[PDB]
RNA sequence: GGGAGCUUGACUGCGAGACGGACAUGUCGAGCAGGGACGAAAGUCGGGACUAGUGAUCCGGCACCUCUGAGUGGAAGGGG
RNA sequence: UCGAUACGGUUUGUGUAGGAUAGGUGGGAGACUGUGAAGCUCACACGCCAGUGUGGGUGGAGUCGUUGUUGAAAUACCACUCUGAUCGUAUUGGGCCUCUAACCUCGGACCGUAUAUCCGGUUCAGGGACAGUGCCUGGUGGGUAGUUUAACUGGGGCGG
RNA sequence: AAAACACAGGUCCGUGCGAAGUCGCAAGACGAUGUAUACGGACUGACGCCUGCCCGGUGCUGGAAGGUUAAGAGGACCCGUUAACUCCCUUUGGGGGUGAAGCGGAGAAUUUAAGCCCCAGUAAACGGCGGUGGUAACUAUAACCAUCCUAAGGUAGCGA
RNA sequence: CGUGUAUGUGCGUCCAUGAUGAAUCAGCGGUACUAACCAUCCAAAACCACCGUGACCGCACCUUUCGGGGUGUGGCGUUG
RNA sequence: AGCGAAAGCGAGUCUGAAUAGGGCGUAUCCACACAAGAGUGUGUGGUGUAGUGGUGUGUUCUGGACCCGAAGCGGAGUGAUCUACCCAUGGCCAGGGUGAAGCGCGGGUAAGACCGCGUGGAGGCCCGAACCCACUUAGGUUGAAGACUGAGGGGAUGAGCUGUGGGUAGGGGUGAAAGGCCAAUCAAACUCCGUGAUAGCUGGUUCUCCCCGAAAUGCAUUUAGGUGCAGCGUCGCAUG
RNA sequence: CGUAGACGGUGAGAGCCCGGUACGUGAAAACCCGACGUCUGUCUUGAUGGUGUUCCCGAGUAGCAGCGGGCCCGUGGAAUCUGCUGUGAAUCUGCCGGGACCACCCGGUAAGCCUGAAUACUUCCCAGUGACCGAUAGCGGAUUAGUACCGUGAGGGAAU
RNA sequence: AGCUGUCAACCGAGCGUUGAUCCGAGGAUGUCCGAAUGGGGAAACCCGGCACGAGUGAUGUCGUGUCACCAGGCGCUGAAUAUAUAGGCGUCUGGGGGGAACGCGGGGAAGUGAAACAUCUCAGUACCCGUAGGAAGAGAAAACAAAAUGUGAUUCCGUGAGUAGUGGCGAGCGAAAGCGGAGGAUGGCUAAACCGUAUGCAUGUGAUACCGGGUAGGGGUUGUGUGUGCGGGGUUGUGG
């Protein structure tokens, strides 16, 4: 199996390094634990792999960093744009954890991952300060709120 | 376990042929193993039976 | 039957007219190239004095052959 | 722990006379040293009963010039390094100890689930890369099965 | 209808526990909601005196170093066709010898399993359990003379 | 077992009458969780000693003529 | 248009270095010659060769194959209302006896052990009905009955008997084991299907008359009561 | 009389007595089969023909083995087609098929599809046919017929 | 113009030219059981969950609906664990079973023959399983043939041929090409760069920057497609 690593592994390479390792190793240890990605296309497994490595290194949380990030997320109201109807409010699309993460980054600042927000729990179907929770750590909720406007 | 839950590989049927050429019906069973496959990257691993052909072809995902 | 000389007629290759012959096995080989001598010329020999000492067909071996060779060239395989 | 593949650091070659271990053939035979050839107690150890291998201190303007033919002329120098003890990497192998992630657990706890010793999801704890069956493979195999176990014969068998 | 089966009692073997064993392709079940003082299997068959020798054959239980030993990517060599080399004739082309890359065969050296061979156990496993003939062996007799062969020679007890 | 009636006791609340409120702002002990300490605990590395002789050799043999074996005369891989 | 194994050749061809002979072919027949009497050949010249479609008949091939007949084999199902065993839940066991263990009391015992006395009422205990069996006998034996009857007989508080409801199913069940039982059948149940199984074996095969008319031998045979061929019959042709 | 002499019935062989027959006619409704318009899509948002150079031309596939199935082909020299197991390619100087491999040469551009007609059959319905049976025949069944009867059951299964 | 079906009569009742009985086509009702489906069940017989008629002083009753389980779509919900999910709820749409033959795909005997028997045959038969449709499967060659400016999807018939072969080369088995016919009908998509687009990541530094051109500018397709969906401008060899 030819795959390019997303993080540092021993004698397998470094983030972005291409290597051929046997199917069992890749399929059961690397792809699952997200330490590599199969090189479907060289340019892909290069740029997507690098983006994933940097994103993980930036979205890593810690014990005290958990409470610090909870404090940071306790900043204000984020906003997202999605098309709705004339008055119905039935959003043509649907918010995603990626949408909420990027909106938090661009408005508030705090960096974090998709395994933070409880998006479905926060049914977000209309518009307004629909609230969402970023599960920063084992038990560190954060009712960050999220307005909705037309796309 | 002779049917793959992805591709439906059933066991083939044929004859085991002896030195005396006695032909006795036998079965070529697929090599299907219990795989705890991960439908979505989420992580809940649902158990199924998939042929080693599917495991090799990447139709299984043990994420 | 007993002796010596030479030699390799299991003429092997081709084979007479004939004959012995429930269906599945035998006797002469007169002729032909090529031999064997003894010899001298004439001459005789297709293992044994004779009748036993063997096993069909199928399957395959092995040698040689101016035979076929699945489009053609060979080849595999087959055939004699 | 032991293997095999691409090149590879330096000697490693008494053929026979013999500076006398003639490195593989050519360049050779100005190419070789002051921070540094030598002979040396020695660093380091390799023998064909030839002495040898690069040298720290010595050592110091050093070997050489068909040094005499033993054609290959000191392996004192040039390419491939040729018989060749040792090469360090990457590829792939027998085996031992394992790290857990495959897979396994009728070990526990949770939840689906009011009902649940089902099963299946989570998790923990264990095994563990074995085991399990898949393909192929060798053995054992009346446990089961299909069968065969002749005829003559003063009946058949025994005998022949 | 018994002398047979069973029986309570015995002994051996298996079984570390979704055991062994059994029904099932499997899941599962029984075993057992049991736990080696329990289960399953084999034989014997209350109780009493006892169950003597033998592990050679065959099973089973362990393994002694070897040898034999399939399945493989260990693939030398060899063989097919031919890009092309050489030579003969013969010259608007077919006759021999050499033949790379390849791809297509058959494939040897070497290579490790179980089993077998092999060594020790095991007879309440299947099964075995002789002579001499020299003696007073007492001429009712158990030992003794000291004799060949195996693994041993039928021990107590009983016996028309 | 169900509907209607009458009364007897029978007892709800906006009410009324009784039990209780029972925790907070300070402030302590016990879980004792953060890390660390104690009682117990089973070990790796180095470590010694031994049974033992996977390597060695002969040393002695009922004798192969000792010359094949095996055990003591022993330092060893303490290899198990 | 054949010969051969084909490059194939072709009234020739194959075999063969060998115009050497043979094999097989050139329908057949007639004349002429040349030959040789080794059984006749060679050419030459004449007439020109007869298949093939229907269809009748006899045999024959593949089928059920002239018809009947196995025991048995396979596939799929049906059966534990009989019986075997087991599971759940019920029921029954007249009458008498013997008298266990314990529990008290007395002797002895240093004291116990033990021995008597009372209570006790145990047992795959005893005798014996119901009940369940089936040892003997006689009868039945075209029975009253496809297993019984009459006399006796065994067990009869148990490993008992029995009702109801269940479970186990055929190469399987169940079996205190008889190869027993599994629906009057069991050394592999039954029904349907394969299927009109197959049988060198047994049986059967139906009107007539005219002509001829056997064989029971040889050889071979997983053969010996079968069959092939020959021998012997018949009917056609040909020779006579 | 006959475009009617088909067949049946009628008191016995009926073209002319009857139902009919030849030949004519008859659908309100429903269904079917046709066309005829709305309607549906597409093309027109264009058609023409020549040059030279990168990417594309169906991947766990083809191919290769180990074991099989199928083909005349019973593993055979065994192609082509196929199942299961591994191993696993390139995209046109590609790849297959020509019963293994070629200067070869021909067939061409698989690993994703849908496709009428020609074809097989008759539970059922309609109209007919018979050198078919004619009540032990013909369906088991002309009557009660899968009935009665038998068997627990599957099933067997009549007679009239 | 007679009728009230028939065995199959006897009635007593009646109907019918104002059109019956009879025929044909639509409908209506259509108990209970059966896939059976509200639950149960020994099939056809037992017990239940909204609004209405009742049945009143009221319970008790019966009428109509409706109520199985599965999949699939769509809505909610999203357990244990956190984005996130198995599952649960609600609603639509289907499925279930039967049928004689034919079809396709799988499994697959044995009697039997081989005069035994195992290879083989029987036979891919019987049977079994899964599945359709009015037909079904195959079908538009990377095919077959061999040097013919060869045919040109499949299927089905006849031949080829009981041939070539195959075969314990035994019993047996047995094609294909070619040819003659029935029928005729050589349609669309997936790849490529992207036209365009829609949507799932990472942010560099939000400028690569776009209508393809040049020539004005901001903050633009953010810009980068690696992942899909969609109308292609898209799409067969001597090449699109």
């Amino acid at each position: 199996m030819k795959l390019i690593l997303t993080a540092e592994v021993e004698h397998l390479g470094a983030a972005g390094d291409t290597v051929e390792v046997k199917d069992g190793y890749g399929r059961n240890y690397l792809l699952p634990r997200g330490l590599a990605i199969v090189a479907s296309r060289g340019a892909e497994r290069q740029a997507e792999e690098i983006r994933r490595a940097r994103e993980s290194k930036v979205i890593r949380d810690i014990e005290h960093a958990n409470e610090l990030k909870t404090a940071l997320e306790g900043l204000g109201d984020v906003t997202l744009s999605v098309n709705a109807a004339g008055d119905t409010g039935k959003l043509f699309g649907s918010v995603t954890a990626a949408d909420v993460v990027n909106a938090i980054k661009k408005a508030g600042g705090p960096n974090l991952d998709k395994r933070t927000v409880q998006l479905a729990k926060a049914h977000i179907k209309s518009v307004g300060t629909h609230p969402v929770t970023v599960k920063l750590h084992t038990g560190v909720e954060a009712k960050v709120s999220l307005n909705v406007v037309a796309q | 376990a002779a049917v793959c839950d992805i591709c439906g590989k059933g066991p083939g049927f044929g004859k085991s042929v002896s030195h005396s050429h006695r032909r006795t019906s036998r079965r070529w069973n697929p090599n299907i193993q219990p795989v705890r496959a991960v439908t979505r990257p989420g992580g809940n691993k649902q158990r199924i039976n998939a042929c080693t052909s599917c495991i090799k072809a990447g139709k299984v995902s043990r994420a």
